[PDB]
């Protein structure tokens, strides 16, 4: 069980980056992303650095530089469950076909290089994490940001993300896993506003990430909501 | 009215460990006072074109994967679940003590079943059937699937998941698991991580111009950056008293390059400040600190300098990765490890090797060991400097 303040916010995901977009999203059911909406331009970062970041990465930096600059924070957690994937599958490629391989491509291919990134470009040498945790990468990197509030660190900025998953993988991830790129940032403070318990399910592989999820079920603002995960929920109540 | 005022700290209570220097904690411990690595030697294979490299490798028959976790069939998971074998009691003593729900697993990886990935990219890209028997599942690459193989293998219902900072992955994941214990959401934590050998990292580095084709030579004239490995290491932390106690924890992010150090050591300096004052103890009282030291020229050079500043020239140290190689997310809980080995099993402290380029004349004073010697002081620090400029400190004392 957890509890906190979450005092801001800001995302993106295909057709949703406007307040009133998802303001106006929180209100429909089911919730739901049209893969084929085109995503918003990056607002903080120059395009020529934006578009040398991964597709998930540029939207994670450009989110998390957008609450840098409305807030003084003390620590950073950046969660993803899979990571720079399509580096990643651009660097086994270059290996199978026997090419060279970028040496900037390698080095931003580490899960934590929008992290890394975010606090080289916001000139922020705040303790920064990055946490892997598969379908509840979102709702486990939690505790990593409950760590450090619990360490002192008040303000604790929070993004998850993922790029999109390469056309090769389409063959071996379940049906229902999402493939575009999004991210969702949180400024998450010690309180007792938002209280959260985990539960046994049957369900696995959702449809909609995590992030989103609990970002659809915050805005909507029932008393209580669900965060489906990996066999397991996450009971969130205010 | 009145009433009645009768009406915490972290303990390493087990660890497994597999690495170049052995398959369990007794071969390890006898192989780092003998300064040999059985699994250090040169590899055909991994290095493009055509190249053979120095490499630390695990030999070691590992166990099998359970066939109804064949989603989990990593050489990395095998790695992690030999290790497990090695404190399997402590474990589940711990699991029936304490309950399914108040154990933490905290991992740390930055390979995860990568070299299972490079497998499938290849056997799918030329339709490959004979070189390969593997049974591929997407579950293998992912970074989460240390925390969740061991979960799901061990039943463990707390916190589960890893950290992915690069070269501090695993200690990370060993500070993460302190403070979950610290408050009060878990009783004990298994904590480490394991990355395993893939042609990735190793012509990765070979792509920044920083892999030593031949064994590193950590803070040497003549270094030409670091020599890969791979290792497993688990610990177990709880609040229960144990003979060695967590002390001191620190962390801190350079915010200046994702490759490249602080010239200046600022965020180095933060990490280890963090670390003595969570232990409430000054410089003068660590007996040895087993440094990052990966044989590159920017990395030994601010290392220095930053030991230099804070401890001056007297108190011991050595980078242990000409025995281990650089283990990358296994850095941080491999050398944790190695410590925790020197204080319970009392050896002397390993020398840095000068055996064959010999120091650089050009770094100041830090105490590097020119030769082994007794540990003075019951208290070891264990230093991680990562990509994404990610920093951490580790403090462990006989209890």
């Amino acid at each position: 069980k957890l509890t906190l303040d979450i005092t801001d916010w800001q995302a993106i995901a295909p057709g949703l980056s406007l307040t009133e977009e998802w303001k106006a999203w929180s209100a429909t059911l089911p919730a739901a992303i049209d893969k084929s909406r085109p995503l918003e331009k990056c607002t903080q970062l120059p395009m020529m650095t934006a578009r040398r970041l991964s597709s998930g990465s540029r939207l994670a930096v450009d989110c998390g530089l957008s609450l840098l600059r409305r807030h003084q924070v003390d620590a950073i957690v950046y969660t993803s469950r899979h990571g720079e994937l399509e580096r990643n599958y651009q660097i086994l490629q270059n290996l199978a076909q026997q090419e060279s391989i970028s040496p900037t491509n390698f080095a931003m291919s580490v899960h934590n290089s929008s992290v890394g990134n975010l606090t080289i470009v916001a000139k922020a040498p705040l303790v920064s994490s990055s946490v892997s945790a598969g379908i509840d990468s979102f709702q486990q990197g939690l505790f990593e940001a409950l760590t450090l509030i619990h360490a002192g660190h008040r303000k604790v900025l929070f993004v998850d993300f993922e790029g999109e998953i390469p056309g090769f993988y389409h063959n071996v991830i379940d049906a229902k896993t999402p493939t575009y790129p999004f991210a969702v940032a949180l400024l998450l403070e010690q309180g007792a506003g938002l209280s959260c318990t985990k539960q046994s399910s049957m369900e696995t592989e959702p449809s909609l990430p995590q992030s989103l999820q609990f970002l659809h079920g915050w805005l909507r603002g029932e008393q209580h909501f669900v965060v489906s995960g990996d066999h397991c929920q996450w009971n969130w109540s205010r | 009215m009145w009433s009645h005022p009768q009406f915490q700290g972290i303990y390493i209570s087990a660890v497994g460990m597999l690495n170049a220097l052995g398959d369990n904690v007794d071969d390890i411990a006898q192989n780092l006072v003998l300064g040999q690595a059985p699994g250090m030697y040169e590899r055909s294979g991994w290095l493009q074109p055509g190249k053979t490299c120095c490499l630390g490798g695990v030999d070691a028959e590992l166990p099998a994967m359970p066939d109804m976790l064949s989603e989990h069939n990593s050489r990395n998971n095998r790695l992690l679940l030999a290790a497990l074998m090695q404190i399997k009691p402590q474990v589940d003593e711990a699991i029936a003590r304490h309950g399914r729900e108040r154990i933490a697993v905290i991992m740390g990886t930055s390979t995860s079943g990568l070299d299972e990935g490079d497998q499938h990219v290849s056997r799918t890209v030329y339709q490959q059937s004979h070189g390969s028997y593997h049974d591929y599942h997407y579950y293998q690459q992912e970074l989460g699937d240390p925390s969740r193989f061991l979960a799901r293998y061990l039943a463990i219902e707390g916190p589960a998941f890893t950290l992915s900072t690069a070269c501090s992955s695993s200690s990370r994941a060993i500070i993460s698991g302190q403070r979950l214990i610290e408050m009060g959401l878990v009783d004990a934590a298994i904590v480490g991580g394991a990355d395993t050998l893939s042609r990735m990292p190793i012509n990765g580095f070979d792509s920044l111009e920083s892999l030593s084709p031949t064994l590193c030579e950590p803070f040497c004239q003549d270094r030409q950056g670091i020599t890969i490995g791979e290792a497993s290491t688990l610990l177990l932390l709880t609040r229960e008293p144990q003979p060695i106690a967590l002390l001191g924890v620190g962390e801190s992010s350079d915010a200046w390059h994702m490759s490249a150090p602080h010239p200046e050591g600022r965020g180095a300096i933060a990490a280890i400040n963090m670390a003595l004052r969570k232990a409430g103890i000054s410089p003068a009282e660590i007996g040895y600190i087993n440094l990052h030291g990966t044989g590159t020229k920017l990395n030994d050079q601010m290392e220095s300098i930053v030991i230099n500043q804070i401890f001056g020239e007297n108190t011991p140290c050595s980078s242990t990765k000409y025995l281990t190689g650089h283990t990358l997310g296994a850095a941080g809980a491999c050398e944790a490890g190695l410590c925790w080995l020197l204080l319970t099993r009392h050896l002397p402290l390993p020398a840095q090797d000068f055996t064959r380029s010999g120091i650089d004349i050009a770094l100041p004073a830090c105490g590097l060991l020119t030769q082994s010697q007794p540990l003075e002081k019951p208290i070891v620090m264990s230093n991680s400097f990562a990509f994404g400029g990610n920093n951490t400190s580790l403090i462990l004392g006989v209890a």
